[PDB]
């Protein structure tokens, strides 16, 4: 029967959800949807703990300390509103700051049960989705009657009732048989994760602390494991800790799931873009001077090397794939290559890529050898099949892998890439697995001259020694020195020391500068790196330009002459290098934002590409 | 809960001062409980 | 280790350091507390003094990462206690480790991912370059390690970090150590005949990686013989046990857990920021030094052994702002400079002692 | 009768990052026998529910599991076995015959996309129509199906015509050299989860039986894969004598390889078997072998560069008085063609053994002084 | 770290060179070692404390100990001509301690 | 030591020098519990400051019966028709929101790795330990 401390909590929460009306629209938001498209949406709005305090402190409080009163009060204030603007149930979700209620998986105890909580860490396993029985409906052909049934479980109401084991049905109250009707029946989903404290994060040498989240319905295919994640719940004991004859049965009944971006990590990084910010990505194009302002500001910090800062541009945003009728797969990915002196800022400039690209894997040289790359197989517990866990290149789809050091592979691994680099399948056939996967990734690689330094007495074919099948991979090869001189040593020295000095905005000179982990979250001047991100993202979505009748012929000159053409080259030419020149010019097209390829693009990358090879 | 609760017209915490100024105040058309109270001390009533 | 640590000072002592900033010459004082039972080797020791307390840490808008921390190389004969220098660095450093290339007995050089016995999940089992972290690291035997080991080194010496990924796991790691390297040279002892690439038993890039290149040679000479003799005997008599403990108590010389708190005091104190009225000395310095290299290597054919590269020019930029550091300064004037540029000499070109650089 | 099945979802379907997933079939009745491994498939069924069968401790209200119950079953790719002459497959292999010039429509039918090459699909034809096997008598067999193999430097499109070749066949297999090694080529042994009992999974190899093989990288393959490879190619069966195993399996198979020289690209100056790192004794096994070169000439380039550029313009192929037959008609071609024996007469014989003698008398000068891939044979009559 | 067979549990056992501390550690056909125990006795004589991380275990033990031990030259027989670091396969950085 | 443990020393204060190689994961036991019976709904509660052993248990019968504490609570006992209210066999469900928890941790000491028989496994103790004492060390500290 009615509580009057529940219907007050009701009221209170009623006149919250009217004071921020914010919440009200986004509610009529997903109903306008479900009617006038007809995919479904789930009914959930998100709610902010900032507002809260704003609004009322005890409230917010009560929430933080005691969900298990607070919450259901507000659930069903949510759903009043629900069906009061309506010409099933609806639930909350929470963010803001929390504050000590944002905990890791070592540092949450037992003062913080019955509690809201914020848990950071890696996701490291997932179970198989399972239908979970509500409601059974049956039929008997001697009454021409249906009847029904209902379940429930302790894992669906906050707080503690009485149980109810209710039977399943078979016989009538006469006793006639009954047909069960599967079709009629309500089944809802359900899924366990288990949640690990991030590597870079933990104690290093020491054992990690995990935790169970359990979750239901909409919130259950959410993740994959490997997994940066940030999740919110009521951390619960369950049952009775041996009472009735280890402790207490522990678990956190999730409400929120958040997903993650890192350095190095399979989730991508994606920003919300406003109109303002749309209207400088568009402003910034009529001004024919867009490659370089661009290819300037690619980590402006190491000196030169402007080619390469085209390069990689060229590479970030790549051109057009394409599948035909026949069913075959046309390559649309560039891939890079660098050979230099040992105090020419390679890694520099692999690390920006990892830093500033949106879905970037490192590897070093032997670091990573034959499974680690391509895939491995392994036996779960509880089924028994054998299943695949995905290398770096499987997991780098649609996106760039970072290998430094490129020159200390060994050949098995060189013939594993050589798949990757062309067709961009892997084929995997052990015992009892017969399977192909997708891989489509750009490489960017640096590699050692043989002789220490580069010899400029010998030819190409013996400083660098790779062999001509995989040089033909890679689209660009460049070649760089530092040659000893005075000029250039005056200006490079002192821009280097202008570098080396350098306050950031609001300190006193001499206090230390503060290091921080950089948690993403996922949904002529120089221009910010936060920005160049931005434009990526527009300009790889939205822009597939198609190919013209004018440029087809610049490019067929320029292949027809380097293949009749009699100079050393520091790459063999095939119709690899044809299609090279496409991809090359589809990318510069894909930096103006037009929808056709043109003259000026095409002969951008014949420069470019001539430039890398005489 | 198992207990649920109501709400009821009433407050104790009101009616409670509502009775002590009764008893420090009444004095009848000194005060008249006030003195009943003086003969309840001497031990000279027991009701 | 990087967690269990103090950061949080006491009045007393914090007035108990600002007066001994103070202290007219402490620099020398410094200088005979690092190993004073060693009998020479004071650049070896400045150097150390340096080393200990790192350059200054600069994270640029750029997302690039330029470090400060500072590598030297102890290169020379046999018996000349460039490994006792490392045992004393070792215990005179709030967080440090002692390794051997090839790890050590069942420690390994760099980060180990295995899968846990219980759960089967990933953890960082270990590794000298990631426990070590805002330390020192010494690597004695350089000479002889693992490609596997080296590829990794090589990149944690430059870019502070490890990057894993095997068919589970992908990660980047945080490993902030300074490197002191000791190897011997090939052949028994150093002939001076061949140029230091071919006395050491390894590639010659390798070289370009460190700071500041020390070349010890034991030369005999009677009088020095004596010198060093009488000192080892005193040693083992007593005297320096008295000598020690007795000039210990008269502010010249400051003691094991003293000097251990101070370098943990100034490193997590100040981050001193270089005088632009020196920086033109640098950078003049750094092309007057280039010149010769070019003339030389032009008038021969073959190329030098020891480069002088980008990274030498942040070396002096670095032992400029250690040595402004134990003055607590935010500034170095030019005086910073000159002690930079005479330890540069004494240390790294010493490649005077290669073929096509005589001249 | 009871089959239970696993199907596993194809590779255009998997989202971008994670690994396919599986499910379960049923099949009772008459149904039986109809799906084998290694087929592309469209199964209408009802999706029921099953008892729960994990871990006690992780349960948590009345959890099931899920199964498919199947009712007709549809293949994309029709097998040759099941040909039967009715009145519409004599329609449409009545209109292709009546526009004659069958042997070069149906060979510029392959890959339409790929310019040139018209002598290697020629023989690609060929490999997929076959030839006669022969019981001479006491029980002996001859093969009556020709082995393929190709050569050439770099971008040159043989992986691409592997991929045709696999997508074609109704059984085919496409394989990279040391993704499928040991127990992936041969067999192995597991324990059947449904009857209990100990079966042979089945490799590459096995699951291509009555189809076509496709290696590719074929220099980087081990000995011992090799080895089964020769085995194959001779006699189609393999021998496996190990820890629980001794058998034979019953492998009818054809083989389509490709491989790259030794130094990558050719060198004129060596000899023709330094450049390949085969041994020869392989590559007399193989009926027709195929070098494919490159040697820049002008002229022929701006015909290539006009094909591939058209075709990254226009997803289509850039002949307008051709028509590329589509794969089923091809199927049905091919298997009308497959479902007749030729024999042969004495006056074609005098002209096969006339024609052997010269070879024979032609090979060995070539071969003394060091230019030939291979001396004349018994097993080249075979091929012809 | 091992399992002991008996009790079901996992022990922290050290090498002979920790069990022998202030004492003797007796070393017989000291020439036919493998890298792992050549870096084990590089590390007991060089340092004198055994490193171990292992299983979450990370601790530094006391090996103060002293080593005799016993090898045979390279063929067989001792080769008086060449010096003692070229009859023997040990190296001058173990040698000299 | 380690090793100089009898039967004397049982139920007495001991002082144990050792290398720590185990600690466990946290566990939650009760301090305050707070229960209810599932057919008749009496509501008690329980409180527990002894938690060293590894025990209170959850009652076995109602305590309705035994408290005949209302003149009214008496006669609710009774009716239906002619039998005595029986709740069950153990009818007591704890209220979880209502009950407060603490922290109990597992350790493993072992016998200094030196000063021990030649030729012998190591010997190891088991050591519990709760609230103000957990996280204090890791494994690697004597
Ligand atoms: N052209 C350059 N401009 C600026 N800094 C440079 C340049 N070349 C090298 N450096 C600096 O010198 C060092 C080069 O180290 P590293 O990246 O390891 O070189 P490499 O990868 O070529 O071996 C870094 O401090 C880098 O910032
Ligand atoms: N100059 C010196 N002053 C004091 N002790 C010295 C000196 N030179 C050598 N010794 C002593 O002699 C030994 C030299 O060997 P060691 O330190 O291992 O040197 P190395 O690094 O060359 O192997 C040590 O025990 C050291 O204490
Ligand atoms: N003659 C050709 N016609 C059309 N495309 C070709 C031709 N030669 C090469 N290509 C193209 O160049 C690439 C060559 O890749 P691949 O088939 O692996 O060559 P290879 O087998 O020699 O290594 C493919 O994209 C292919 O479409
Ligand atoms: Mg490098
Ligand atoms: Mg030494
Ligand atoms: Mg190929
Ligand atoms: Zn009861």
């Amino acid at each position: 029967a009615p509580d009057a401390v529940f219907g007050d909590r009701v009221r209170r929460f009623q006149e919250f959800l009217d004071t921020f009306t914010s919440y009200r629209d986004s509610v009529r938001s997903i109903q306008v949807y479900n009617s006038n498209n007809a995919n479904i949406l789930p009914h959930r709005i998100i709610i902010s703990l900032d507002d809260l305090r704003e609004f009322d402190r005890s409230f917010w409080s009560g929430i933080l300390v005691e969900p298990a009163y607070f919450i259901p009060p507000a659930e069903k204030a949510l759903t009043d509103l629900a069906d009061s603007m309506d010409d099933h149930p609806w639930k909350l979700s929470f963010k803001g700051s929390f504050g000590a209620h944002a905990l890791s998986p070592r540092t949450l105890t037992a003062q913080h049960l019955n509690k809201l909580v914020s848990v950071e860490g890696i996701v490291t396993k997932t179970s198989l989705v399972r239908p979970k029985l509500i409601r059974s409906v049956h039929y008997a052909a001697k009454t021409g009657r249906f009847h029904y049934r209902d379940y429930t479980d302790a894992t669906t109401t906050l707080t503690t009732r009485i149980p109810t084991p209710a039977i399943y049905p078979t016989e009538d109250t006469e006793g006639n048989k009954l047909t069960t009707e599967y079709g009629y029946s309500t089944f809802i989903d359900h899924q366990r994760i288990t949640v690990q404290e991030m590597p870079e994060m933990a104690p290093a040498g020491q054992l990690p602390r995990s935790i169970d989240v359990i979750l239901d319905d909409d919130l259950v295919d959410k993740t994959k494991p490997g997994d940066r994640v940030n999740v919110v719940g009521v951390f619960k004991s369950l049952g009775a800790g041996g009472m009735n004859q280890i402790g207490f049965k522990t678990l956190i009944l999730g409400n929120t799931v958040y997903p993650l971006h890192a350095r190095s990590t399979g989730v991508a990084a994606r920003q919300m873009l406003t109109d303002f910010d749309i209207r400088n990505i568009n402003k910034l194009s009529k001004k024919k001077d867009i490659f370089d302002i661009l290819s300037q500001s690619l980590a402006p910090s190491i000196y030169g090397h402007d080619h390469i800062k085209k390069a990689i541009l060229l590479m970030l945003m790549g051109g057009v794939e394409k599948n035909l009728e026949n069913g075959s797969h046309l390559r649309g990915d560039i891939n890079i290559l660098m050979v230099g002196d040992p105090s020419t800022a390679k890694s520099q400039l692999l690390r920006f890529v990892l830093n500033t690209a949106s879905l970037a894997i490192a590897t070093t040289g032997r670091g990573s050898s034959g499974v680690g790359l391509t895939a491995a197989v392994t036996t779960d517990r509880e089924t028994g099949e054998r299943r695949l866990e995905a290398g770096a290149m499987v997991l780098a789809d649609r996106g760039v892998v970072c290998i430094d050091e490129f020159d200390k592979m060994t050949d098995v691994d060189r013939v594993a890439i050589h798949e990757v680099m062309e067709q961009q399948t892997v084929t995997i056939a052990k015992a009892g697995i017969h399977t192909t996967l997708n891989a489509r990734c750009s490489v960017i690689a640096a590699a050692n001259p043989v002789f220490g330094q580069y010899d400029v007495n010998r030819d190409p074919h013996q400083n660098i020694a790779l062999p001509d099948s995989l040089l033909s991979r890679f689209d660009l090869l460049f070649v760089v020195t530092d040659d000893i001189n005075e000029i250039r040593d005056r200006s490079i020295s002192e821009h280097v020391l202008r570098t080396h000095r350098y306050l950031p905005p609001g300190y006193l000179e001499g206090e230390p500068v503060r290091e921080r982990l950089n948690l993403s979250l996922a949904v002529p001047k120089l221009v910010t790196i936060p920005f160049l991100r931005k434009y990526v993202q527009y300009a790889k979505e939205r822009v597939i330009p198609q190919l013209t009748q004018e440029a087809i012929n610049v490019i067929v000159k320029n292949y027809t002459d380097l293949r009749n053409d009699d100079n050393t080259k520091k790459s063999p030419i095939t119709a690899r290098t044809l299609e090279t020149l496409i991809r090359l010019a589809t990318a510069h097209a894909k930096v103006r934002l037009s929808k056709t390829v043109n003259k000026v693009d095409a002969k951008v990358a014949a420069n470019l590409l001539r430039f890398a090879l005489l | 809960a198992a207990l649920p609760s109501i709400q009821l017209p009433v407050d104790y915490n009101n009616l409670f001062n509502e009775i002590t100024d009764f008893l420090v105040t009444f004095k009848q058309d000194g005060p008249k409980y006030m003195a009943m109270l003086q003969k309840v001390a001497n031990r000279e009533l027991n009701s | 280790s990087i967690w269990n640590s103090v950061t949080m000072f006491t009045e007393e002592e914090e007035e108990e350091f600002l007066q001994l900033s103070r202290n007219p010459k402490l620099y020398e004082i410094l200088t005979n507390s690092i190993a004073p039972s060693i009998f020479g080797n004071e650049d070896i020791k400045k150097a150390i003094v340096c080393l200990l307390m790192g350059g200054s840490k600069k994270i640029l808008p750029d997302g690039m990462r330029l470090r400060g921390d500072i590598n030297v190389l102890l290169l020379g004969d046999p018996g000349t206690a460039k490994s006792q220098l490392l045992k004393f660095v070792e215990k005179v450093s709030p967080i440090a480790v002692y390794t051997s290339g090839k790890g050590s007995s069942a420690a390994g050089l760099t980060a180990s991912v295995q899968r846990d016995p219980m759960t089967r999940e990933f953890y960082l089992e270990g590794g000298a370059m990631v426990l070590a972290d805002g330390g020192v690291v010494c690597i004695d035997e350089f000479d002889k390690m693992r490609d596997e080991d080296r590829v990794a080194i090589h990149e944690a010496m430059e870019q502070q970090t490890i990057s894993i990924a095997k068919a589970g796991i992908t990660t980047v790691l945080n490993s902030r150590t300074s490197v002191l390297a000791a190897a011997n040279p090939i052949y028994g002892r150093y002939d001076d005949l061949k140029s230091p690439g071919d006395n050491i038993d390894f590639q010659t890039t390798i070289l370009s990686r460190f700071d500041m290149i020390f070349i010890v040679k034991d030369d005999h000479n009677e009088e020095r013989d004596i010198s060093i003799a009488n000192h080892v005997i005193n040693i083992h008599t007593g005297n320096a046990n008295a000598m020690q403990n007795q000039q210990e108590e008269n502010g010249s010389e400051i003691s094991i857990e003293k000097m251990k708190r101070y370098i943990t005091y100034c490193r997590l104190k100040c981050a001193p920021r270089l005088s632009p009225q020196a920086a033109e000395k640098l950078s003049s310095n750094f092309v007057t030094i280039r010149k010769q290299l070019l003339i030389n290597e032009l008038e021969s054919t073959e190329r030098s052994s020891i480069p002088i590269t980008i990274r030498q020019l942040e070396a002096i930029i670095r032992i400029t702002e250690s040595l402004a550091k134990l003055e607590l300064s935010p500034i170095a004037q030019e005086r910073h400079v000159d002690e930079a540029i005479r330890l540069f000499q004494a240390s790294t070109m010493d490649a005077a002692s290669q073929d096509p650089i005589g001249g | 009768a009871f089959q239970e099945c696993k199907i596993q979802e194809l590779s255009q379907q998997v989202p971008v990052g994670h690994i396919p997933r599986s499910l379960n079939i049923h099949v009772n009745g008459t149904l039986v026998r109809s799906l084998s491994p290694g087929d592309i498939v469209d199964v209408t069924g009802i999706f029921l529910p099953a008892p729960y069968t994990g871990f006690k401790a992780l349960k948590a209200g009345l959890l099931t599991e899920t199964y498919l119950e199947a009712q007709f079953v549809r293949q994309h790719k029709k097998k040759f076995a099941s040909f039967s002459l009715t009145s519409d497959v004599e329609e449409r292999v009545m209109e292709l015959i009546t526009s004659g010039d069958v042997y070069n429509r149906l060979a510029k039918s392959i890959a339409p996309e790929i310019y040139g090459n018209l002598d290697v699909k020629k023989a690609l034809l060929l490999l997929l129509v076959g030839g006669v096997d022969k019981r001479v008598g006491d029980g002996m067999k001859i093969r009556g199906d020709i082995n393929v193999c190709l050569m050439g430097d770099p971008g040159v499109a043989k992986s691409q015509l592997l991929k045709a070749i696999c997508k074609i066949s109704p059984r085919g297999v496409y394989t990279t050299g040391k993704g499928s090694s040991g127990v992936g080529l041969t067999a192995a042994v597991m324990k059947d989860p449904v009857t209990d009992e100990m079966i042979l999974e089945g490799g590459a190899l096995v699951l291509a039986d009555n189809g076509i093989c496709c290696i590719d990288e074929f220099d980087k393959m081990d000995e011992s894969d090799r080895t089964a490879i020769h085995e194959v190619m001779e006699q189609q069966t393999i021998s496996i004598s190990k820890a629980g195993i001794n058998t034979t399996l019953n492998a009818r198979t054809s083989i389509l390889a490709a491989a790259n020289p030794l130094y990558g690209r050719y060198n004129p100056r060596l000899s023709p078997l330094d450049n390949i790192n085969l041994p020869a004794a392989l590559l007399s096994r193989f009926d027709i072998l195929f070098l494919m070169l490159d040697i820049p000439s002008r002229d022929d380039d701006e015909k290539l560069a006009e094909h591939v550029t058209y075709v990254h313009m226009h997803n289509k192929q850039p002949d307008l008085d051709f028509t590329p037959v589509e794969p089923s008609k091809m199927r049905e071609y091919i298997a009308y063609a497959k479902t007749k024996r030729p024999v042969m007469s004495e006056a074609v014989n005098d002209y096969v053994v006339q024609a052997y003698i010269r070879l024979r008398q032609d090979s060995k000068r070539e071969m003394d002084s060091k230019f030939s891939f291979g001396q004349a044979t018994p097993r080249t009559l075979l091929g012809i | 770290v091992r399992k002991d067979p008996i009790t079901k549990e996992w022990t922290l056992e050290g090498g002979a060179l920790v069990l022998a501390d202030k004492g003797v550690c007796l070393i017989d056909e000291f020439d036919k070692m493998n890298d792992q125990d050549r870096t084990s006795i590089h590390e007991a004589m060089e340092q004198q404390s055994i490193s171990i991380s292992k299983a979450g275990i990370v601790t530094t033990l006391q090996a103060r100990c002293s080593i005799i031990a016993a090898a045979n030259p390279n063929g067989g027989r001792y080769n008086s001509t060449l010096p003692l670091a070229q009859n023997v396969s040990l190296t001058e950085p173990i040698l000299s301690r | 030591p380690l090793r100089d443990l009898d039967s004397e020393h049982v139920s007495k204060i001991v002082r144990l020098s050792g290398i720590i190689i185990s600690t466990s994961v946290l566990s939650s036991r009760a301090t305050y519990l707070s229960i209810m019976c599932r057919n008749c709904r009496h509501t008690t509660s329980i409180t527990i400051n002894n938690f060293n052993s590894i025990t209170v248990s959850l009652p076995r019968s109602c305590l309705s019966t035994i408290e005949s504490e209302s003149s009214m609570a008496n006669e609710s006992n009774i009716g239906d028709e002619s039998t005595k209210k029986n709740c069950g066999p153990d009818p007591y469900i704890i209220i979880h929101e209502s009950s407060k928890f603490i922290d109990q941790q597992f350790l493993k000491l072992q016998e200094i790795p030196e000063l021990v028989p030649v030729g012998e496994m190591p010997r190891n103790l088991t050591m519990t330990c709760d609230r103000y004492l957990t996280n204090k060390v890791i494994p690697g500290t004597r």
